[PDB]
């Protein structure tokens, strides 16, 4: 009874935009003299399977989102600044 | 010292009047000195 | 106006159980002569930051979930079987 | 052949009476032969 049915499972795991937690320094690699708080952000990014080794999940439509991140300069203070990130609006399964 | 640092961190948690931003920010200060 | 406020961002990105898409073969590494459909599953797993390099996000409470996965044996047919996975119910930030 | 394989895949998509399980399953069959 309490088991997720194939059709339910298969749909939910299939390639689509999922709330992914992305690290800010990994997206802003040039900003070396800054620690961020939060150090990562929740972004809608592609994830899931195509259920075939010849296919991969890729974004077809991207938009931006801006968030107020604390930008910390060690032993020299802190300020809240806007920072902008790429979000995936639509994902397709396409050939590798 | 140190004993002081713990106390500083402890108070940060202890204060009910700091909201999230006030609280996160004060932690950063404790870090600068500690 | 249309920017995510610090307090909103900081809370949503902070260490908590997030719907993560986990690969089945990566969780069932012994099952070598099986392709699965879906090849991955949606699981509640820890994710997010602790906003400190001395801390890491870890699970404190785990439970199970069972899903009907198609178990494919190449050129020899297929059947739907139950398979069970670990889910993280609660996450804590604790020292590394 | 091959021409046949495409047709087989195409019909799988084309059929409105297969539900998800029926459809996913038939694909697997096409794969075995193709």
């Amino acid at each position: 009874h309490e088991v997720v049915k194939f059709m339910d499972v298969y749909q939910r795991s299939y390639c689509h935009p999922i709330e992914t937690l992305v690290d800010i320094f990994q997206e802003y690699p040039d900003e070396i003299e800054y620690i961020f708080k939060p150090s990562c952000v929740p972004l809608m990014r592609c994830g899931g399977c195509c259920n075939d080794e010849g296919l991969e999940c890729v974004p077809t439509e991207e938009s931006n989102i801006t968030m107020q991140i604390m930008r910390i300069k060690p032993h020299q203070g802190q300020h809240i600044g806007e920072m902008s990130f790429l979000q995936h609006n639509k994902c397709e399964c396409r050939p590798k | 010292f140190n004993k002081e640092c713990l106390l500083r961190y402890k108070e940060a948690a202890l204060d009910p009047n700091l909201n999230l931003y006030q609280r996160i920010a004060k932690i950063v200060s404790i870090d600068d000195d500690c």
